[PDB]
């Protein structure tokens, strides 16, 4: 086998001679970017797309994050540049993975599942959209913008009606925004959802979600914590709750607390 | 001496406490621009309480307690009207 | 970005010619999707298209077609998207054309409300599937096609349709479950037309043929309303409809069925003066 040092070397003398120096590029390092720059410099933008995917795909094999990161940046800059927002959408839901799991970034993966969730819905493809917006208003509920996410919330509610598939995620969603709307202290529209939720859609009056959300909303306006506690366990004895309701509560509970400071 | 005050009604906005004693006197502590010192005012027509001047509360601003607040069911940063207050007539 | 008025304009001009056009609009119409310009973007797909139908390329035009569609409904411009699938539709079927007049069925009933053009696509698109032998697109396409005649005032051939998917769907371990609807929808349908004895056929032949219908609840409720009609008490038949809906939520169509029911019950009272 060539010595990929070697084939660099010429890759780098030679750089008709940036697709030469791209395809030595390639053979050292599937042997084993520059091959991806390379091409952008022939104008070949597509193989330069597919060339920063793959080093995208090594770069998070290989446990280095930034470069992934970095490859997929420009991978999306050229597919979007070309028209495939599909491309640009997929690869953008997958660096928000990315900087959410990996670098821990939270609002790069806020931004990076918002306009993947945007350029679905422009696609109409609703699912995958649903999906980005899902994660988009976890992060953004977990982030302290409680509004934006019960937004964001509103939005899946009004694209999943009437989908007898999504039924399930309607069930949680109107609960999961009424609680961002508790945690912004605005149990009125907390009040107002649970309305909504429980006139418009049948299997969300009668969920479990629907009493619990009515019971917490009937507890904060209260300001009785240990009632809130007492109805969270008793949602939990039945429906195991998740870490993002755990922090939104918690957060519920010490604005109580505040409250109870503000009380004096 | 409540003779003589100005009665012009004022929309004041309720914020916290400013510390412990504040709250333990039971006095609106206002500004020295917003009304005279140991006063009563009436509020929304119904609250009536001592006024205390205090330099920590600009003007324009009234400062409420925990209490105060149940007993008129308000939250934070809300709007009251605040005027003079004459019991005896 | 190269301005897409001008690109326009050069096709235009230009307007192996057709061809340049066409990719001229087509570059100009991505600039415009690039900048949300949905609208702008979808004219200039239908040009590039028309250019492509002049060049004899009918292939591409249908796809461009397709393009112009997706992107007028995205933007909210149903007319232009129920006319680029017309024409994509036009163009498949000449050389896709039932899946796509199952979307424009879609966009007259929900967006346009044209719930006749709705109903001809959507017989049109199950036919073709049929000629195709995919059973289970044209038996949506004919459940669709069933439901909006039946909520249309046409009892008589949505339950024409509804003996066509409970033929198609019989022995059929998948649709179970949907042949248990169909013939109650079946008979409702005939109910609403006033024939009760067709009805109770219906009924009969569900419970002899498919024992799960026979045992179904769906099966005695049927039986009831039957049972209700021939006795003419309207209130029996709204004990049975509010016993039914107790047990198995009712939906809007069995509601406006049902309600036209009671109404021809009335319209019998009045009769009966």
């Amino acid at each position: 086998m060539s010595d990929p040092v070697e084939l660099l070397k010429r890759a780098e003398k030679k750089g008709y001679k940036f697709e030469e120096a791209a395809d030595l590029c390639v053979q050292a390092a599937t042997i084993y970017l520059k091959a991806a720059d390379y091409q952008k410099k022939a104008g070949n933008e597509d193989e330069a797309g597919n060339t920063y995917v793959e080093a995208y795909k090594c770069f998070k094999s290989g446990g280095n994050s930034v470069n992934a990161v970095d490859s997929l940046e420009n991978a999306i800059q050229i597919f979007t540049h070309r028209g495939q927002f599909r491309r640009g959408a997929n690869f953008k839901f997958e660096l928000g993975e990315i900087l959410e799991n990996d670098l821990h970034d939270y609002a790069k993966a806020i931004d990076c599942y918002e306009l993947a969730g945007e350029w679905y819905a422009q696609d109409q493809s609703v699912a995958l959209s649903n999906k980005c917006f899902i994660k988009c208003a976890d992060l953004k509920a977990l982030d302290g913008q409680y509004i934006e996410a019960s937004d964001i919330y509103s939005k899946l509610i009004k694209s999943s009606m009437g989908n007898r598939l999504s039924q399930w995620s309607l069930k949680d969603y109107f609960l999961k925004k009424g609680l961002c709307q508790l945690a912004a202290t605005d149990a009125v529209a907390a009040a107002r959802t649970l309305q909504e939720g429980q006139s418009e859609d049948p299997n969300f009056a009668d969920s479990r979600e629907s009493n619990f959300l009515k019971s917490l909303i009937d507890a904060v306006n209260e300001g009785d914590s240990e009632q809130l506690s007492e109805h969270c366990k008793e949602f939990d004895n039945f429906m195991r709750l998740d870490k993002w309701k755990i922090t939104i509560l918690n957060k519920i509970k010490e604005s109580i607390q505040q409250q109870e400071d503000d009380l004096l | 001496d409540m003779t003589n005050m100005d009665t012009r009604t004022r929309h004041l906005k309720v914020s916290n406490c400013p510390n412990n004693s504040y709250a333990l006197a039971n006095v609106a502590a206002v500004s020295p621009n917003d009304f005279p010192n140991n006063i009563y005012i009436i509020i929304d027509n119904l609250f009536v309480f001592t006024t205390r001047h205090s330099n920590d509360i600009p003007p324009g601003t009234i400062g409420f307690n925990g209490n105060q607040r149940t007993w008129g069911g308000w939250s934070l940063n809300q709007d009251v009207q605040a005027k003079a207050f004459d019991l005896f007539k």
